[PDB]
RNA sequence: AUGUUUCUUCUUUUUUUUUUUUUUUUAUUUGGUGAGAGG
RNA sequence: GGCCGGGAACUCAAAGGAGACUGCCAGUGAUAAACUGGAGGAAGGUGGGGAUGACGUCAAGUCAUCAUGGCCCUUACGACC
RNA sequence: AGAACCUUACCUGGUCUUGACAUCCACGGAAGUUUUCAGAGAUGAGAAUGUGCCUUCGGGAACCGUGAGACAGGUGCUGCAU
């Protein structure tokens, strides 16, 4: 139901004066396939609890992204923090053509025919970040009718 | 409130009720609610600044009486007015308790 | 039972697990006692009916 | 022998954690019943158990009172005083008795009450811990399979009965299955099955979703409402306060896997979830899941809702025998009629017709004005009587002066109804001016009214002959009746 | 007051895998012999 | 010569309990923690001493206590004097 | 927390190899004991005596040796495999 996704776990570390300790962080991604799409981060000192917590939180991240048939509404860019995102609707693109860690993050949200690709520094938990946002703020034409023109026809034709 | 006040150290009795009324103010009347508020009525936007954060982490529909030197934002239904004169308070408290009476029919 | 070994607080003796029961007889005939004789072994003591 | 009984006393005290002293008064109690036993005339007896010794002496008890009844166990305060000043009403009286000796007779009865005293203190204490048991999901081992009930053991001499309305049609359980059911009603049969457990209920549903969903336990998500057709279908109604949990998905769990043991518990039962919503019309459509709902029209004043449903979904909307409706229904507290599209139209069309016939009829209205009413909202008499002159004067081409008429011709409307409907049976007009006649009871009032004798003048005006046909009503009574209404209305 | 220096050479990385029950033995008073009697 | 009778208080042996807690007074301090002093007490601020060694450090020590993965010898690196 | 031999793993020399220590196989002899020579000792050659336990006694195994191959042995190496 939830569809749940991995993306990338990592092994990081700190010292002190004994040594240097490391954990685990392991960014993943949950989505009902039909316009809600959450991230999570999480980490902790094991693997399997550190994708469990980052699921645990991506739950309660869920954003409602509005979309037509499997894909976007119109070009959108994406930018965060050194990722630059750039995303296509390309209405029937006969799959999601995008570089990992937009695979998942599209894949999950429902879309089926998105073209994109990724500018900048493509590092996984920036770049899942960078389609979010990207994401959220694109808008159907449903709410560019009602503030402008007030017409749902004209708008689009 | 009754039963082992005394039974095994006195002392350490003592430490109990010592332990009892510094969390009997600090847990006041949250421990006969049971599980999340609906709303919250606030009285300072600027002072309780972390509630209105927490809050606004939830879908809690929040309730500040501002002052001038806060920020409205995270608050909904944005009260204006003084809240360093115990006068003023005693209106909104009075205000908030008596409507609330007529809303649990 | 702790009753039972309780004989001897109230009273005494010992304990009440032993069986008391008073030999009573069996049925088939009705009557009237018309003759009573009790016969005593010598030493023993005379009760009262005796 | 001595330090025995503070051995005995302070072994019970500890095991059973009992006060000694209501062991010690049963014991004394126990003793004084085994005494009066011993005795062929009927003795009030006390027996008072040494704390320290475990002495008791036994009493001829006279219980004090003011008259006595019975000169065996009671004397007059008068009487008690003469002995020892200090006795009050309620008091005993004692007489030097030879106390019984501690057989296995006594030691018997003294068990006897030790035991029923430890299910009045250890046990009752025990059901006064378990607070949460009493109320929650019990767990038993079935002790007896009778027709009518299963009897229970909880262990520590606690029985409980299923009664077999509080079964699952399904269920056939052995002697030695462990059953759970929740703890509906604890009444007072110490002696046998005071507890009452059922698995039918929605209390049970309520509690197995509890124990499985932690985020219930938690108070996180409330159950608003159940309904249960036992060992078919349920539906739950769930709210929640966090907006970042969803209830539903909570009580659903992974895959079903929380809302499937809960099935499996109650034998098969299949378990709708739905969202509790503050509008009674969006909680109906969600509670008539999986059926989707068209249209809703509500009722307010007889509290029912009419619901449209596409022809196709007429079917699952209704369900097997009725029950989505029927449970739909209990859980919204609304009567809930599920019909199609069309039908709801063709039934307001219906309505629409009916209250302009109405309007027409007794307003002395024209039939486009009284349509104009209907469109408005108005579909009785009564509403255009009594609401407020504001809404009447809202609607286009109603002013001060006409809405005026047309309240008073509703009203009058409403006069002449009420009086016709009276007079014809024996409501009102005829239950006072056809009942004037002593001896006219409301029945034949209407009896009366029916031939057409609504009035005592009427009644006055009858021949015996004309009134020999009314069941009930003797020639004599007729005479009488009509002598009597004669009196009033000839020579009053 | 100021206090120089610490062979050489160098790593790997975490998403499919699993355990266990059987135990042990279980109304009560009244047999012969000899004599008599009923069918 | 407790050496003999005798004795059970005392020393001691050995069980089981009391007692020391900042409990009391004063003073200072935020009326908080506490801190300084006094009383009493055999013992006064964790009474004195011991056992007890967190996560880790050093791939520190030991494969010659033992056990152990490897590798090597097998009329021999084994076994006896 | 104790090296005169022993311990002792080291050295010279004398020795034996399925072995001083375990399980297994086939044979023969109760096991054991006393005593003599040769030998630095290990050992070698004996010489005498004992000849018990359960029985299917064509026995078997408490026990000593000889032959069989599995194997046994290692205070040999690597604490930076444990």
């Amino acid at each position: 139901e939830l569809q749940e996704k991995l993306i990338a776990v990592n092994r990081v570390s700190k010292t002190v004066k004994g040594g240097r300790i490391f954990s685990f962080t392991a960014l993943t991604v949950v989505g009902d396939g039909n316009g809600r799409v959450g991230f999570g981060y999480g980490k902790a000192r094991e693997v399997p609890a550190a994708i469990q917590k980052a699921m645990e939180k991506a739950r309660r991240n869920m954003i409602n992204v509005a979309l037509n048939n499997g894909t976007l509404q119109h070009p959108v860019k994406g930018v965060h923090t050194g990722s630059r995102v750039f995303m296509q609707p390309a209405s029937e693109g006969t799959g999601i053509i995008a570089g990992g860690a937009m695979r998942a993050v599209l894949e999950v949200a429902g879309v089926h025919n998105v073209l994109a690709k990724a500018y900048g520094s493509t590092n996984p938990i920036n770049v899942v970040r960078a389609t979010i946002d990207g994401l959220e703020n694109m808008n159907s034409p449903e709410m560019v009718a009602a503030k402008r023109g007030k017409s749902v026809e004209e708008i689009l034709g | 409130q009754d039963g082992t006040f005394d039974k095994l150290t006195k002392k350490e009795a003592l430490m109990r009720t010592r332990e009892l009324e510094k969390l009997e103010n600090s847990l006041g009347g949250i421990k006969d609610m049971g599980g999340l508020p609906d709303a919250l009525f606030v009285i300072d936007a600027d002072h309780e600044h972390i509630a209105i954060k927490e809050a606004n982490n939830l879908g809690i529909p929040v309730f500040a009486i501002v002052d001038t030197n806060s920020d409205p934002d995270g608050v909904d239904f944005v009260i204006p007015g003084n809240d360093d004169a115990i006068r003023a308070v005693t209106l909104y408290l009075g205000a908030v308790a008596a409507t609330v009476r007529e809303g649990r029919s | 039972t702790p009753e039972e070994k309780l004989l001897r607080a109230i009273f005494g003796e010992k304990a009440s697990d032993v069986k008391d029961s008073s030999l009573r007889v069996p049925n088939g005939v009705s009557g009237t006692v018309i003759d009573v004789q009790v016969f005593t072994r010598d030493g023993v003591e005379k009760d009262k009916r005796a | 022998m001595n330090k025995e009984i503070l051995a005995v006393v302070e072994a019970v005290s500890n095991e059973k954690a009992l006060p000694r002293e209501k062991i010690f008064e049963a014991l004394e109690s126990a003793l004084a019943t085994a005494t009066k036993k011993k005795y062929e005339q009927e003795i009030d007896v006390r027996v008072q158990i040494d704390r320290k010794s475990g002495d008791f002496d036994t009493f001829r008890r006279w219980l004090v009172v003011d008259e006595v009844t019975q000169p065996t166990k009671e004397i007059t305060l008068e009487a008690a005083r003469y002995e020892d000043e200090s006795l009050n009403l309620g008091d005993y009286v004692e007489d030097q008795i030879e106390s019984v000796t501690f057989d296995r007779i006594t030691t018997q009865t003294a068990k006897q009450v030790i035991v029923q005293k430890v299910r009045e203190a250890e046990r009752a204490m025990v059901v006064d811990q378990f607070r949460e048991h009493e109320g929650e999901i019990i767990t038993g081992v079935v002790k007896k399979v009778n027709r009518d009930n299963i009897s229970l053991d909880l262990g520590n001499n606690a029985e409980a009965v299923i009664l077999r309305e509080d079964m699952l049609p399904r269920e056939n359980f052995r002697p030695g299955d462990r059953v759970r059911g929740v703890l509906y009603s604890v009444r007072p049969e110490a002696r046998g099955a005071q507890l009452f457990v059922t698995r039918s209920k929605p209390e049970m549903l309520i509690e197995l979703f509890r124990i499985e969903v932690p985020e219930i336990g938690e108070e996180v998500i409330e159950i608003k409402a159940a309904a249960r057709d036992p060992g078919s279908r349920a539906k739950i109604a769930v709210k929640t306060n966090d907006k970042r949990i969803d209830p539903v998905g909570a009580c659903v769990g992974m895959r079903g896997a929380r809302v499937q043991a809960v099935s499996t518990e109650l034998g098969g039962e299949r378990i709708d979830i739905v969202l509790w919503d503050d509008n009674p019309a969006q909680f109906v459509i969600n509670a008539m899941a999986p059926a989707d709902v068209a249209s809703i029209v509500v009722d307010e004043d007889k509290h029912t809702m009419d619901i449209a449903v596409e022809a196709g979904n007429l079917a699952q909307a209704i369900g097997r025998n009725g029950q989505n409706v029927r449970l739909a229904s209990q859980l919204s507290g609304w009567e809930l009629n599920v019909m199609t599209v069309d039908d709801l139209q063709a039934k307001h069309q219906a309505e629409a017709h009916a209250a302009i016939d109405t309007f027409t009829k007794y307003l002395d209205i024209d039939e486009d004005f009284a349509t104009v009413l209907v469109e408005e909202g108005f579909s009785t008499l009564e509403e255009l009587a009594y609401v407020p002159m504001k809404e009447l004067l809202e609607i286009e081409g109603l002013d001060e002066p006409t809405v005026e008429a047309l309240r008073e011709r509703a009203k009058n409307a409403l006069a002449t109804i009420a009086q016709a409907q009276e007079e014809s049976l024996g409501d009102n007009k005829p239950a006072d001016d056809l009942l004037n006649l002593e001896g006219v009871d409301r029945d034949l009032a209407f009896k009366l009214a029916a031939r057409g004798v609504c009035t005592l003048e009427d009644l006055a005006e009858q021949g015996i002959d004309d009134l020999a046909d009314i069941e009930g009503l003797t020639d004599e009574k007729a005479g009488a009746l009509i002598m009597a209404a004669r009196n009033i209305c000839w020579f009053g």
